[PDB]
Formats: C-alpha cells, structure tokens, sequence
C-alpha cells in the first residue's frame, strides 16, 4: 500500500507534491489531477465546438438554493486539467467566458483539497495496464491510476524521527527559535534581543528547570516514550543575536545541517504564528514535509519571565509525544493525511468528512476556501434582503418570568442542545426560499447518528467530532459555512427549546428561565426533601420523550425560596446537594447588579436589607407551612415582621440625608458611579434605594397590595406621591448582548452581556474560567454595531395608521393616507450607539473608540 | 506675488487706522468692519508697508481692492478675520497670476483637493422651484451619533423620486422631446384604452412578480412580449427607461413596443443649465444664503494653466491587489521601483487589499484577521520606506475595495452599502508615518485636479449587469461591444450604480455622490469582471484596469490630463 504523509501545494497549476512512505523511506512524487466543476446553462443545448482535452457530461444533481433564484437549463459536469483550464480562461471565445452562463459551481476548488477529499489517507495504484511505473514516477500519476485503500493500516507504526521547531513571540518584543533533534543530543535556542545590555543568560537556570520538570514529566513521557523519542536526556545549546537579518541565515544553516544529518526521511513539527512569511524567508522547509500547529502568543512580564519561558520550552519538548500520538489516532479514523489536517482547528475534518458524504450522495458542494460565503454557483457577493435577514439575525429569545417563588425552583443544565436539536430533525417537524437543502441535512443527520453511535464505543475522535459540530456550524472560518444552514439550526433550536418548555409544562411545572444551558423551573412541591424523587421522575420522563433523548440534562442547584429578575439579578436561598440535615446546608446567594447603580455608602445597606427580607421570608414561609400542614402563596403577610424597623431606618437615613449631601467632606460617599449600562440620572440616592427595595419586594404576585401600601408609606417621607414620574421604576442597565460567543477550550456557546454582568465573568469563560483575548471581543462589538447599522439601512417602511408594508417602493403616502415610519425607531439606533460609546469608554476598547471616531467623521 | 517692500514690517494698531477704515471702503463701497478683521487688516498693512502706512497710497488702493474683491464674492455684509485670511490668500494667488501675466515664465497643490462621499455637498432637485437647491451638511449639526450614519427617515422616500425628476429634466432638455412624442405621468394612463403613449418609468418587479413602471404619481404593470429594445444598452431592474407602447384597460397592463434609455447630455450643457455652480467647491464653499458660483474667467485660467502643465501623470494600478500574497508583494516591489525611476503626481492605490474577508473569527491563539490586516499594512509601510521618491514627491489616494476591513465586517465580502467608507485610520497609522501626503478616501471619490473633476469608483459592475439583465423573447469584437454597452448605460443613467435597493443598498443621506447628474470629464470605473478599456463618450472619459494580475502580468496606467491621454503598460512578473 501507499500511505500518504503530505499533500503539498505547488506553483504549477494542477500539480501537487506528495510525500508518502514505502518501507520507512519518505518518497516524494509529483501528482497531476484535473479539476471538476459544475456548470449551469441557460438552455439544454451544448455548444462544444473544439475544446482541447476536456470531459463535458450531463449531471443529475440539484443545487444550493439561494433565495434570489428560487431556469430552462441543465447542470453539466466538466473535468479538465488546471493548466489547460488557464488556457481557455484567457480565451473569451471559450465556454467559461460565455454569455449563456447562469452559474459556475465548485470553480474555486484547489487540486490539494480535492486530492484530500477524493483519495483519502490510503491510496493504491492499479497495474492492470501500465508500461512503466518509473515513467509514472517522473511523469506523475493520474487519478485513473489510483483508488482508495484500508484505513487501519495507515500509520500502524513508524520507525522515523521527529524534527521539532518552535517560534516564540513574547509580549516584551523578544523572538525565540528552538530546534530539537531526536537522533542528536542537542536542543538549540536562538534568542533575539533589542540591545546587548539586556541580560537573559540562564543556562544553569535552564538546567535547573529541566531538573524540575524531569521528575514531573517522567510519568507523562513514559506513556508514549517507547515510540516517539529514544533518549530524553539531551544537552542544551544557545546563541544570541541583537538583530534579525543574520538570524535567518543562522537558522538556515542550522536547519540545512539537519538535512545532511538525516537525509530527507523525517517530518517537522513547526509551530510559528507566521507560516507563509517563514516559508518565504527560509527555503528548505518548504520542500520538507511539515505538520503544523498555530501557536498562541506568549504573554510575559518585563522581568522574571525567564524561568517561565524555559518552563514552557521544556513543557512543549516533553509534551510533544502525546500530541503526536493524538495526531496518529486522529488520522486513523479521519482518513486525512497527518500533515494536511489541522489539529488546532477541528472544523477541517468535519468539513472534509461532510463533503465526502455530500459527494457520495450526488449533490453539488458549496466548498469555498478563501471566503466565509459559500460558492452558490459564483452568483454570491450580491446583496439580497433574504440572505441579509437570515444571516444577520442572531438572537435567542429568552423566556423570563420575574417574581418570587416558594416552590423548589430547579436549575437544570442543558448540554448538547444544538446536537440533540440537529440530530432529531426528523421528529421536530412532526419552494421555501430561506430553507437549507433538505437532502444535505438528511446526510448530516445520518452522519451525526453514525458519529453518536461510534461515540458510545468510546472513540475519543468521534467524541471530539460530536462535541465540535456545534462550533463548526457557528464558525464562518469553515469551508461550508452556509447562512441558510446556520439559520435552519438556530430556528430549529428555538423550536426545540419551546417544545422543551411545553413538555415541562405538560408535567405540571412552570419554567422561570430558559436558555441554551441554564433552565430554571418551578415545581409543585414546597420542600426539596419531598421534591427529590419527583425531580428525578420528571427528568427521566423528559429523557423518555422521543424528541429529547440525546439531551444531557443535569441538575446544578436546588433553590428553595427565590427572587427572579433575570440571570444577572437574582437573590435567594439554595443548596447544591440534598442532605439529611436539619439546616440542609442551606446558603444565601445575592447577585444584584442593581446594587452597583448606587452610592458607595448606600451599597452595603441594600445587601443588609436584602438579607433581612430573605430571613423574614424564610421565617414567614416556615410558620405558614407549619401552621397549615400541621392563589396567594405561603409568603402573604411577611412584611409585618420588619416594616416597623424599616420605617424608622428610612427616617433616620433621611435625617442623615438632609445633613451630609451638600457637605464636601461626606460627598465622596454620596456620588453616583458611571457604569456602561447606566443611562438614567439619579436625583436622590435614598429615593433610588427605596425604589429598588420596594421594586424587589414588589415582584411578589400575591402580596402586591401590602407591598404597595408599604411603598405608599415609604414615599410619604420623601414628599412624593404614590404614582409620581420619578417614583416609578426603570431598569438602570440598558441591555447590550453579543450573540453566541464561544470559548475555544470548553466550547460553551454563550451570549455575553457587556452591561449587566460583572467584569470578572466577561473577559473569561463562565465554566472554563479561561480569559478571552480582548481583540476578538472588540471585533464582535464591531460586528454587532455594523449589524445594527445595516439593519437600520435595510428597512421596510410601515404606515402610521394602516401598518402596511411598502409594496410600491417609492410613493408619497399610503392609500390610508398615513405617513411612512421606520419599523425600527429613530431613537433605538442612537441609544444603541450611545451605549456602545459608553461601554467603549468604560472597558477601554480603543479599536471600538476608533470606530466611533471614524463613524462620527 | 506682491511688490517688494524695502523697509521692515512694523506692528501698527487699529488705533490711528480709524480715519483710514470707515471712509475708504465702508462708505465708498458699503462694508461693515469688525474688530478682528480690522486687526488682521492692520497687521497685513503693517507687514506690506512698514512706517509709510500713514502717507502711503498703496494702503488706500489695497483697501479699495479688498472692498472690490469682497464685492465680487459677497461672502458677507460684515468683514471676518477668517474672511480676511481667505481674501488675502486669494489675493496672493491673484497677484501670482498677475505677475505671471507681467513676465511670462500659482501651484497645482493650491487648487487640487480630494472629496470623499461623506465630504461632498448635498444637492436636491425641486420642480416646484423648477431647479436645484443645496442642502447644508448635517455632520457638524447635532450629536455625532445622530449625525454619523443616521439619515432621516424621509430620505429613503425622497431618493428615487429625486433621481426620477433629475432623469426627467435630462430627458426634457433633449431635442427629441422639446418632436417625436411627450412624456405622460403613469397615473394618467389608467382610463386611456388603446392609445399610444411614451413614458419614463422606474423599472421594477412588483409583489406579484410581474414587470412594472413607476413614477411619483404611481405605477403600471407592463409586459415585455412585443418589445424591440435598442441595441447597445443594458437593462436591469432599477433603470429609469423610456417606454413607448399601448395601454389596455382590460387587465390593467401596458404593451410595450420599444424600450430605450434617455439620451445623455454633455458636461458643459449641464453646467450652463444649472448656471455654473461650483458643485465640488473649488472656490470656497456654498452657504445657505449665497450659493457658490464658478467663475468663467477662473475656469478659462485653470484650463490654460492645465494645458501649461504637461508633465503631470496619474499612475493607476489594476484593482484587486492582495497584500497577503508574496507574488503580489514582489510584483508591487518591482513596479514601485519602476515608479521610483520617475515619481508621478498621484498614485491612486485601490482594490481589495486582503484576499479573505475580515471576520470575527474563533481562533484566539492565532493572530486575528484584523491583526493580519494591520501587519499587512505595516509590511506595506516597510516596503514604502525603501523608496524615498514616492514618499517625497507623489501623493497617494487610497480607494477601498469590496473586501476591505471597514465595510465588509458584517457583509463578509459581499455587496454592502454602496458609499463604502475609507479604511480606518487606527489600522494604518504607520503608513501615515511614511507618506508625506496620503488621503484615505471613500469608494466613490471625487478629486478635483485644477479644472478637472475626476470620479474614482471600485465595483464589479459587469457581473451584476450581466446576471440581472432583462431577457426577452424577441431579441464586431465582443469585449469592445460589451465595453461600449456598459459605458453608454452608465453615462445615460447619470448614476454610478443604477440598481434597485434590494440589489445593492445605498446609504440614504449620501446618494448625491453616487448621483452623476454632473457628468465628469474623466472617471475611472474599476471592474475586475471586465477587461481593461479606455473610451470617451458624451464628453466623458471612462477607463478601466480590471484585476491587478492577468496571466503573470501586473497592469498599470499612465494618464496625462493635459492632452487627456492614457498609456496602458503591463509588467511581466
Ligand atoms: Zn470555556
Ligand atoms: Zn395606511
């Protein structure tokens, strides 16, 4: 057999350089593959006058249905070599520059990725009719000579040494090159410095770093030490430069000597942020077969970074082997060459396996490499309101029900929601212009069923595919990012969440909050000790449901007595696990973002009174339950317990308010803070505190009369009426949400709110607690701003009276004689842009500040 | 310039200028003098004269000239210190021309300017006032959030009717309709059974999916079975076309015999119809009370000095040049060395600067795509640091491509809003540390070079025109023929992109830039889907380089404006 290591792009059209192995020897062979395109014509007639060496056939496959074309023609499949494709590219009399052209599907497919899809990682030749194999060796091999082979024999075991090269960029501006020899006994480090006055010599410290990690990673190397490396005890060499120009020449000599050390029988693990510039600067690596991993930029301080960076170098050197074995295990199932697959981006294997099944099912790909838009026959890059609506709108409708709850409020975490949604598409549904092609979605649904069935056999590769499909769909970087596909999955996710709400409501349980992961529901029970078996019965009954059988529902927290506003404003009493305890190991959680819109003297008093409110509510609920058991809830009459201290406390606070607000010594405690969500202006801080307390007490649907009388009595001391303009409550945070921002580590797809969340939970993941870079956050705010601006500029105009959409595109007024007004308000966009300016001024997004600067000019 | 003064300047004051202020120009010519303008006049008389300001007749003659010049512009009844500065600079130019008249022996930088789509003055037509009217810019007015990128809600309604009445004026001015038939508004047609009518209509597809013609008075459905279209033209939805045919009242349909576009008019015809309005603002700026008038003698003098300057060249690269490709980098280095042999006047750089669209990726370990854009501009500045002659003697103009950072952030490389804004300044600051004078302009760019108005536009016109062309049942080199069809369609519309709003949106407040009611003398459409060409039509020059690479060759242009001549030069890469 011929197991393939690397498919390699070349400067020649249609010619690729292929590195395979035979008997442990790395063979390099030039390969010629013609390109196949799909051509849509105006009519059924074929004008083919004289075209040199081209196969033109009729094709029976439907097309990706973009909404602007959803005539009397036929699809045709044309195979021709890429060089002669360039020969009739320049001829305007050819069929490729015809005026009867409707579309050119799959015209941008490279020979490299086509050879990846068609031939797999295991290729064999056919010798039924072959004059000379050597004539095929220098003259190249055609695809009619080749076919697939067995996947398991691919990289069973290689007796071949690795060459490990890393580039380190630092935050202080230093540059590092490192070269490893498994056959040699040297690790070589090239270090750049701006000046020779800066000191970084740590050879004895590097030896001590190696001695520190030696016992630490001895137990970790030994899992794969019998295959990937011979001797782990090698010596350290270093060289220093103050410039970069001769540093390329030194690296070129030190990498050229590897070629004479081994003789073209080793692969290179290359990890640098720059690849094309690297292969431009140094030459012999370009012919060399390379496995690639894009490396994160190392962020290091000005001093004491040196043991950290040497620790990192030893960590990569001693942890390369498990990564290499994981590449082998990935390539065993993925049927992709080890050099050509990207381990760092999991979407490539998803795209090529998907496109393999698409090509198996006789349907035209929308494989587009160098643009997130699909091919769609080449009639893309044209604006349409349909594709702008289904590609622009990313909004997950949360179901929020504010109030106080005395039932055992259950927190369930929903995992694989997107996967369980897209897998059971045949059960959710139990000419459309904005619909994805149905047969391709049947292909993906069956493929995900196969992946899920293989995942139960503990295939970690298939586990990684089924956990990475949800990130593959959302990613525009992938080759098959189709907006119709993503809108199909998002709309089906909305439908599946609403059906989950209906299924939980059919068991006598009303939800509190619904989201992609966290769902809070209200049961019929009062105590969790009576509610545990009922909760288990409920979750097993919804796991029994046919539409939800792949949904990972796990209980996160039991809530006994809860106050709900949204996910960012909740307080109450909770327990993680149920226990046989009289106190039940209860804890009190208060997460008010309302507290931050208050003066610093008045912030802890809000938490104090919330604690008093919570304790009085538990005491009233316990007394009512003990009295009654032996429409209004258990909480009626709870404010008789603490209104008498609260009136006196408000009057004393009012007396303190009328003394020290204007005094410059105590005014620093009385200031209002500036927050990115803040849009209101406070007039009396005690009035705002009283409004916030009476509004959180006002969320009770049962005792709203008594709370209203308490608010009426409390508003008398400020000399305000019951229903004043300033007495009513408004939310002091305007909601700025970015949709579906996912971490690369734990793949948790969440919507990040930049106004109502704490700064600690914004820049890092919610569960993984790994910090995002600020650059992509800035980029996503630019995307959200331009999405809102684009949604303003493409806009229907409606009547002020008829409320009818504008059909005749340019007219003075409607037949109902009402004026034209925008569907979006005139003030909504400028409040959105003002909140963007405020959040840019707060969090210091200088790119977003520059965007506002160029937007105003 | 001015006459030489022998003695040194002194700082004379507004005191003791009091008899020599109100009598000489405020009574003889009627111009009130403010304090700051009087102080600036005292400073300039001091610097011109010296100690003989008390008994010098040159002061009195200079103040009479000041009052006379303020009478030709009539910029205000008062006298402003900034107004004194503008009049002094115009006098320096004026006596520079007069010194060149005395001895036959200005500057091109004094009159050359660059206008983005945001900086262009707004004009709107009114047939209740029967002419044009200028609208002051609202970018300064109000909050910058309100002013920037938030147009008024009526402007979407007003945009296509403004284009309609402009097209109606351009077809009513032609000799064919001052002769053959007359244009009837569409609303009058329903009721006239079986009578022949000629129309101007916005071509549209209605909600029913049939073809329709629309005016501000209404619309009618048409059918295109019996049409005989005029050969040599392009028909796309969004065209305002002349339609001749018979209306039938049975099914409310209009049977079209022939269809054509309205005929074009030359540039000087449009300027004499408007009355020589300085639309770009080559002399000052237009205000609310007074509109800026382009002087005829000034235009003749600029044409004369334009014919005097013959060595000025405009080097135009082929569009769609990718900064990330190394072969493009090498070819750009070679052609910039060839331009380092002789630096031109302007080097207009354009095209989609990156191959991939810049999107919000999900690879936090790697450098971002915007970081890739910034690094590519830094590498461009590093290459531009090698060539001193281009950064010393040649200004450069940057036109955005369809795939640049700023516009295609949400469009993701697709068609977006038509007035594409310039590349952000924060992403390219090192270029501003290299070039002496670099202007980052919008996608429709109006540069005024002396008496010449030049429009730069980067758009893939021919692919969209061929894809949505009007197909008919009843219906010479090919590239030249399609070239003449494209240029004749674009000049007969008087619009850069005459598509519907569904095909390509236009931001509402800035459509007058894309409206080409003043036909420019020379514009450069940059269409990579079409081949390179150079034609003149209706007194306009339309030139096109296409893509940057065409079979291992880098294509560029040398356009001289004095003889109005373009040399097409290719470089074998
Ligand atoms: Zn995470
Ligand atoms: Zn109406």
């Amino acid at each position: 057999t011929w197991e393939v290591l690397q498919y390699k792009d070349s400067g020649e059209p249609g010619v690729l350089e292929v590195f395979v192995t035979i008997n442990g020897k790395v063979q390099n062979i030039t390969f010629h593959i013609p390109k196949t395109i799909y051509m849509k014509f105006k009519s059924q007639t074929m004008p083919l006058q004289k075209i040199k060496n081209c196969l033109i056939e009729k094709s029976s496959a439907s097309l990706p249905n973009n909404p602007k074309t959803s005539a009397g023609g036929q699809l045709f499949k044309i195979t021709l070599p890429e060089s002669v494709f360039l020969e009739e590219k320049e001829n305007c009399t050819s069929i490729f520059n015809d005026e009867n052209v409707l579309g050119v599907f799959e015209g941008t497919i490279t020979p490299h990725q086509r050879a990846i899809m068609d031939l797999g990682a295991s290729v064999t030749f056919r010798s039924k009719a072959m004059g000379a194999l050597g004539k095929g060796i220098q003259q190249g091999f055609e695809m009619k000579d080749l076919s697939m082979a067995e996947n398991e024999r691919y990289l069973s075991g290689f007796s071949m040494d690795i060459g490990y090269l890393l580039h380190f960029p630092t935050s202080i501006g230093y540059e590092f090159f490192s070269l490893f020899k498994s056959w040699g006994d040297t690790i070589t480090i090239l270090v750049l410095k701006p000046s020779n006055q800066a000191q970084e010599i740590n050879a004895s410290s590097l030896g001590q770093i190696y001695k520190q990690m030696f016992e630490k990673k001895k137990g970790k190397i030994e899992t794969y030490s019998y295959l990937v490396d011979i001797k782990e005890d090698i010596n350290f060499e270093f060289v220093y430069f103050t410039d970069i120009s001769k540093l390329y020449r030194r690296l070129s000599q030190e990498t050229t000597k590897l070629k004479e050390e081994r003789g073209l029988q080793f692969l290179l693990l290359l990890q640098s942020p720059f690849i094309t510039k690297l292969l431009g600067t140094i030459r012999l690596l370009n012919q060399m077969p390379i496995v690639k991993l894009s490396l994160n930029e190392v962020l290091l301080p000005q001093l004491n970074w040196q043991p950290t960076l040497l620790k990192k170098l030893v960590n990569h050197v001693l942890s390369s082997g498990s990564w290499i074995s994981h590449l082998i295990k990935l390539s065993q199932y993925s049927n992709i060459p080890i050099c050509n697959l990207r381990l760092d981006s999991m979407d490539y294997i998803i795209d090529v396996l998907y496109a393999r099944k698409l090509k198996k099912e006789n349907i035209v790909l929308w494989w587009n490499e160098k643009a997130p838009l699909p091919d769609h026959g080449g009639i893309q890059n044209d604006f349409d309101l349909n594709t702008s609506w289904i590609m622009n709108d990313s909004e997950f409708p949360k179901i929020n029900n504010s109030g106080v709850y005395d039932n055992v409020v259950l927190d369930v975490g929903v995992d694989n929601l997107t996967v369980n949604t897209i897998l059971t598409s045949a059960l959710i549904n139990d000419f459309v212009h904005d619909a994805f092609s149905n047969d391709a979605l049947n292909v993906l649904r069956g493929m995900l069923k196969e992946w899920w069935d293989e995942a139960l056999k503990e295939n970690s590769t298939a586990d990684l595919l089924v956990n990475s499909l949800a990130s593959w769909v959302q990613n525009p970087n992938a080759k098959l990012f189709d907006g119709l596909l993503r809108y199909h999955v998002h709309n089906l996710t909305k439908k599946a969440l609403l059906q989950l709400v209906n299924e939980f409501s059919a068991l006598g349980s009303t939800i509190v909050y619904a989201d992609r992961n966290q769902i809070l529901i209200k049961t019929n029970k009062y105590s969790p000790e009576n509610c545990y078996a009922y909760s288990q019965y409920m979750m097993k009954a919804v796991r029994t449901n046919p539409m939800f059988s792949y949904l990972d529902l796990n209980i996160k927290r039991y809530w006994d007595l809860l106050i709900w506003m949204d996910k960012f404003n909740f307080s109450g009493l909770a327990c993680i696990e149920i226990e046989e305890k009289e106190n039940q190991d209860y804890t009190a959680v208060s997460q008010w973002q309302l507290k931050k819109f208050l003066s610093p003297i008045y912030q802890p008093e809000f938490e104090d009174w919330m604690m008093i409110i919570l304790d009085s509510m538990l005491k009233t609920k316990q007394s009512y339950l003990k009295l009654n058991s032996g429409v209004e809830n258990s909480l009626n009459g709870f404010s008789h317990l603490f209104s008498k201290p609260l009136m006196k406390r408000v009057k004393k606070l009012f007396k303190n308010q009328q003394e020290f607000i204007l005094d410059p010594q105590y005014e620093a405690d009385y200031v209002i803070p500036v927050l990115p969500g803040s849009h209101l202006n406070v007039k009396n801080p005690l009035l705002e505190l009283v409004k916030s307390l009476c509004h959180v007490m006002l969320l009770s649907k049962s005792t709203i009369l008594e709370i209203r009388t308490l608010r009426k009595e409390l508003l008398k001391i400020f000399e305000l009426r019951e229903f004043a303009k300033v007495a009513e409550f408004k939310d002091p945070s305007l909601s700025l949400v970015v949709p579906d921002f996912l971490c690369e580590y734990c793949f948790f797809i969440s919507d990040i709110d930049f106004c109502k969340a704490a700064p600690e939970s914004i820049f890092s993941c919610v569960r993984c607690h790994k910090a995002f870079n600020q650059v992509l956050l800035q980029e996503h705010l630019i995307q959200k701003l331009r999405s809102d601006i684009e949604s303003y500029l493409i806009q229907d105009l409606r009547c002020s009276r008829c409320h009818k959409v504008k059909r005749d595109y340019m007219s003075a007024h409607c037949p109902c004689a009402g004026a034209w007004e925008g569907t979006l308000p005139r003030e909504s966009i400028v409040q959105k842009l003002n909140v963007f300016k405020q959040v840019a001024k707060y969090y210091g997004f200088d790119i977003l500040l520059s965007c506002i600067a160029d937007l105003t000019i | 310039m001015f006459g030489s003064g022998n003695v040194l300047p002194v700082k004379i004051q507004p005191p003791l200028l009091r008899p020599l202020a109100y009598r000489v120009l405020s009574r003889k010519y009627g111009l009130s003098i403010k304090s700051d303008g009087l102080s600036a006049l005292a400073e300039f008389v001091g610097t011109n004269i010296g100690a003989n300001w008390r008994q010098g007749p040159a002061t009195i003659k200079f103040l009479e000239q000041f009052a006379a010049v303020w009478k030709q512009q009539e910029r205000g009844l008062f006298i402003d210190q900034s107004g004194v500065k503008e009049v002094i600079q115009e006098m320096k130019e004026r006596e520079k021309v007069e010194w060149s008249h005395e001895h036959p022996i200005l500057d091109w930088r004094d009159y050359f300017k660059v206008i983005n789509a945001s900086q262009q003055q707004r004009f709107s037509y009114n047939p209740h006032k029967m002419q044009f009217i200028f609208v002051p810019n609202k970018k300064q007015n109000g909050l910058g959030g309100i002013a920037g990128f938030l147009p008024d809600i009526e402007d979407k309604v007003q945009m296509f009717l403004t284009r309609y009445y402009l097209t109606n004026d351009r077809v009513m001015r032609n000799e064919n309709f001052q002769s053959s038939m007359s244009i009837t508004p569409i609303k009058n047609l329903l009721g006239r059974d079986a009578q022949n009518f000629l129309l101007l209509g916005l071509l549209n597809k209605n909600f029913k999916g049939n073809w329709s013609l629309e005016d501000p008075s209404g619309s009618v459905e048409i059918d295109i079975s019996q049409t005989i279209p005029t050969q040599g033209h392009y028909y796309v939805p969004g065209c305002m076309v002349l339609v001749e045919g018979i209306y039938y009242s049975v099914g409310n349909k209009f049977h079209v015999t022939s269809m054509t576009l309205p005929p074009g008019e030359r540039r000087e015809i449009t300027l004499e119809t408007i009355g020589n309005l300085d639309l770009l603002g080559i002399h000052g700026i237009s205000n609310n009370n007074f509109i800026a008038r382009l002087d005829k003698d000034l235009k003749i003098r600029l044409h004369l000095l334009e014919k005097e300057l013959t060595d000025h060249k405009f080097v135009i690269l082929g569009a769609n040049l990718f900064l990330d490709d190394l072969k493009i980098m090498t070819a750009l280095s070679k052609i910039l060395q060839k331009l380092n042999d002789d630096p031109p006047t302007l080097l207009i750089w354009q095209g989609s600067f990156t191959s991939v669209p810049v999107f919000a990726s999900m690879s936090s370990r790697n450098i971002s795509s915007s970081t890739q854009f910034k690094n590519n501009f830094d590498a461009l500045a590093t290459l531009l640091s090698r060539f001193d002659n281009l950064t010393e003697n040649t200004t450069m103009i940057f036109i955005p491509g369809p795939n640049d950072l700023w516009g295609s952030m949400v469009s993701l490389g697709a068609s977006g809003t038509l007035p594409q804004d310039p590349i952000p300044s924060a992403f390219t600051k090192k270029i501003n540390k290299v070039c002496k004078n670099v202007v980052w302009s919008s996608n429709p760019t109006r540069i005024a070079y002396l008496s010449q108005e030049i429009v730069i536009f980067r758009d893939d016109l021919s692919g969209r025109f061929k894809r949505h062309r009007l197909e008919f049942p009843f219906n010479l080199p090919q590239k030249v023929q399609e070239t003449r069809k494209l240029v004749k369609t674009i000049l007969d519309q008087g619009h850069l992109s005459p598509f519907l709003d569904s095909l390509r949106p236009i931001s509402w407040d800035l459509d007058h830039t894309l409206t080409l009611c003043p036909i420019p003398s020379t514009m450069v459409l940059c269409d990579t889907t079409s081949a390179q060409f150079d034609l003149t039509y209706n007194g306009c020059k339309v030139i096109n380089p296409g893509s940057f690479i065409h079979n291992r060759r880098a294509r560029y242009m040398e356009y001289v404006p004095s003889s109005k001549k373009t040399i097409q030069e290719e470089i074998y890469i």
